């Protein structure tokens, strides 16, 4: 199987730009499964951030959609979460999942309809403060 | 967004007892007759895994007496028997529409 | 849809049952106007729907009505074979 | 209605074959209007 | 007069648009009466 692990900073300033990257070990990115994040944070349940197909196309939660931004780097088999103005409020565990997918014909036509994320990391605890 | 509404916040049972576990989707989440209702596991300190896909499907490598059910928008998943290593905050996720969306979350505790 | 009744309930005789008199809307000259026409029919065209009555040909044709000028009446028809046979 | 999910109608054309065709469509087609020319294959102009 | 709604909204497919759920006071066997049908047409064949 294939194992996911994150890495960047845990203490991150206000304002500042958070930068995330998760490591596939064992898999490959550029597969036919949707690679996204999700955070978890008490008082809140988890959220999701956003998805990321290897041909580049993404889908993002539509409260966060002016602040964050995600990427695959194909060479290095990485997935990259980029969030900007990061606030006190934003402070969770970050953990980056891969998300099956029934792909139910041409998948050049869409036909693809998400199916449960199977492989989860570790989680990254992130805490903005200065 | 579809929002997922989850009860009880807390149930607990001793072992040996069913214990069945409610998600109520502000909305339909079956697609064409596929239920897209997922179910998962978050032990304290751990990620959460995927238990049940597709509301009703058994996920591969989990012990048979976890299984769900529902339809449209009223799901009921369950555990039986409830064993000591079930202890965890259990959450139901939806992927008929995006954004993507996670159940308050469950606490099963032994009793 | 037609709304029929017994044309006579008293009878004895083997006609008890059968020739029915229906009320229907039938249409008429103008497309804006309609009439109300009461007719006698047998039962074996009319079949109970739920009295509302239909004709028992709306199952499954048009009707198309004899024309009242030509006889039903056999004629002689006699073949003839072309030259040669 | 409808069965199970909706998916679109769609044509299978062989790319190795569409495209040794198109080979030998494009040598005929030089054969008239000369050589060390291009031929453009593109999609079909608006109307019905 | 058709009330068409699409068929599914949840559609994430090249077949999103596609597939209206139309609904129309249909004639029937008798005269007198009417039925409420229900049926799918495609998108070209409907014009709003
Ligand atoms: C024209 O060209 C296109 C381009 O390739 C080609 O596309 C492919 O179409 C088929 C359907 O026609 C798509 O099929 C689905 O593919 C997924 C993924 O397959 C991989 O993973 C499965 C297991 O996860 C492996 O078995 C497989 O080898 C691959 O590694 C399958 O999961 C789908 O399986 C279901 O449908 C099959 C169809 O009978 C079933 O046999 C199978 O058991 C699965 O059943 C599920 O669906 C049924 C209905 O769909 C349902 O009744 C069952 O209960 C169950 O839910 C399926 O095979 C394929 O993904 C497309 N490829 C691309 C581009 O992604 C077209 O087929 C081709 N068409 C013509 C005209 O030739
Ligand atoms: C007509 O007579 C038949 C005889 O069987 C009876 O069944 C039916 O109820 C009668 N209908 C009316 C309207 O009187
Ligand atoms: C004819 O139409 C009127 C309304 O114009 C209706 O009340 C009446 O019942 C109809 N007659 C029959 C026999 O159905
Ligand atoms: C109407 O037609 C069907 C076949 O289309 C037949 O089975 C049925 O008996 C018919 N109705 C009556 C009243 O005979
Ligand atoms: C069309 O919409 C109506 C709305 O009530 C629904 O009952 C019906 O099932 C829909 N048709 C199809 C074929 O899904
Ligand atoms: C079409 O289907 C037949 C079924 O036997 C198969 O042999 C053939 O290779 C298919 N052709 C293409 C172009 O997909
Ligand atoms: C159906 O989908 C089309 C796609 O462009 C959209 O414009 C339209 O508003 C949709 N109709 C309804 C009733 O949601
Ligand atoms: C059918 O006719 C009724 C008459 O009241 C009308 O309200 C309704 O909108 C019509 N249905 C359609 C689908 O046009």
């Amino acid at each position: 199987q294939v194992q996911l692990q994150e890495s960047g900073p845990g203490l991150v300033k206000p304002s500042e730009t958070l930068s995330l990257t998760c490591a596939v070990s064992g898999g490959s990115i550029s597969s036919g499964h949707w690679w996204s994040w999700v955070r978890q944070s008490p008082g809140k349940g988890l959220e999701w951030i956003g998805t990321i197909y290897h041909s580049g196309s993404a889908n993002y939660n539509p409260s966060l959609k002016s602040r964050v931004t995600i990427s695959v780097d194909k060479s290095k088999n990485q997935f990259s979460l980029k969030l900007t103005s990061v606030t006190a409020a934003d402070t969770a565990v970050y953990f980056c999942a891969r998300n099956a997918i029934l792909i139910f014909g041409v998948i050049a036509f869409g036909e693809y309809y998400f199916c449960g994320m199977d492989v989860w990391g570790q989680g990254t605890t992130v805490t903005v403060s200065s | 967004d579809i929002v997922l509404t989850q009860s009880p916040a807390s149930l607990a049972v001793s072992l040996g007892q069913r214990a069945t576990i409610f998600c109520r989707a502000s909305d339909t989440v079956d697609i064409s007759g596929d239920s897209f209702m997922h179910w998962y596991q978050q032990k304290p300190g751990q990620p959460p895994n995927l238990l049940i896909y597709r509301a009703s499907n058994l996920q591969s490598g989990i012990p048979a007496r976890f299984s769900g059910s529902g339809s449209r928008a009223d799901f009921t998943l369950t555990i039986d028997p409830v064993e000591a290593d079930d202890v965890a905050t259990y959450y139901c996720q939806q992927s008929s529409e995006d954004p993507l969306t996670f159940g308050a979350g469950t606490k099963l505790e032994l009793k | 849809t037609l709304q029929c009744t017994n044309y006579t309930e008293k009878l004895r005789s083997m006609m008890k049952g059968e020739l029915k008199n229906c009320s229907f809307n039938m249409t008429t000259e103008l497309r804006d106007k309609k009439q109300k026409v009461y007719s006698l029919f047998y039962r074996l065209d009319v079949v109970q729907i739920n009295k509302e009555y239909r004709l028992i040909n709306c199952n499954t044709s048009a009707i198309t009505q004899a024309c009242p000028k030509v006889s039903f009446e056999p004629i002689p028809i006699h073949y003839c074979a072309p030259a040669g046979f | 209605d409808i069965i199970g999910h909706i998916r679109q109608a769609h044509c299978n054309v062989s790319k190795a074959t569409w495209n040794e065709t198109l080979g030998k469509v494009v040598k005929q087609l030089r054969k008239h209007f000369g050589n060390n020319t291009i031929i453009r294959f593109a999609q079909s102009s608006g109307g019905d």
